[PDB]
């Protein structure tokens, strides 16, 4: 049995650290809900 | 508890208490990814949340009602992943989405790597609206993870 517990509000953080790049990928989505690269 | 916000999804079928994912409560509906719960019933303290809508292909599921989140990446702005990693506090990470280009159209994607139990963490726009959930994506040449910004359809 799974249960849920609250972890915070849904809010923009002005003082957030910024990371991660922005790749453009060509992908396929199969019937099982999985993305694959092409 | 049905207060709006971000929630951990926990199980005890394994060792100790394990976080299997994350979800968003909004307007009395709990939203998460299909692969987190596989459509299973959930417990909130003394109450019970049962599934209302789900789709494996989208990898989303809603509890107590229909999908309520309808905001979308404006295209241009940077976004924030409100990551809730297992055993760690909720943390905002700001990033500029990349793009998954499919035969069916383009989807924003975030190149951020978190443990599997972070699946379901909301991505938000600057005005605070949830524009999708994290945790369904690909692993690319270098070996790091890129998650789609996975959003449902309201009404
Ligand atoms: N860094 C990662 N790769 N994952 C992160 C978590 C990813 C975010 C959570 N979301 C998922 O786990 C979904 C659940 C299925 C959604 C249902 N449709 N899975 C995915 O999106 C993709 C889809 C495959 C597409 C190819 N056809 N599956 C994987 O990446 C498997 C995997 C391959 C390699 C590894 C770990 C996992 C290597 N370990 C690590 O690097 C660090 C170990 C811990 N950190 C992780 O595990």
């Amino acid at each position: 049995d799974m249960y849920i517990e609250r972890a915070g509000d849904i809010t923009w953080e002005k003082d957030a650290e910024v990371t991660g790049n922005s790749p453009r990928l060509d992908v396929a989505l199969d019937e099982s809900g999985d993305f694959s690269l092409v | 508890e049905t207060t709006d916000g971000v929630y951990r999804v926990m199980t005890r079928r394994l060792l100790g208490s394990t976080q299997v994912g994350v979800g968003v409560m909004q307007e009395g509906v709990f939203h998460t990814m299909w692969h987190v719960t596989k459509g299973a019933a959930l417990r909130s303290g003394e109450g019970r949340l049962d599934p209302y809508w789900g789709d494996v292909k989208q990898d989303l599921v809603s509890y107590c009602g229909p999908w309520k989140l309808d905001a979308a990446w404006d295209g241009l702005s940077e976004v924030q992943l409100l990551a809730v990693p297992p055993g760690e506090r909720a943390k905002n990470i700001q990033t500029l989405p990349g793009i998954f280009k499919t035969k069916d159209g383009d989807i924003g994607a975030v190149a951020l790597d978190y443990p599997a139990g972070t699946s379901g963490s909301p991505i938000l726009d600057k005005c605070g609206r949830v524009i999708g959930l994290y945790g369904n994506g690909v692993v690319i040449k270098n070996g790091s993870y890129v998650s789609a910004i996975t959003q449902g359809k309201r009404e």
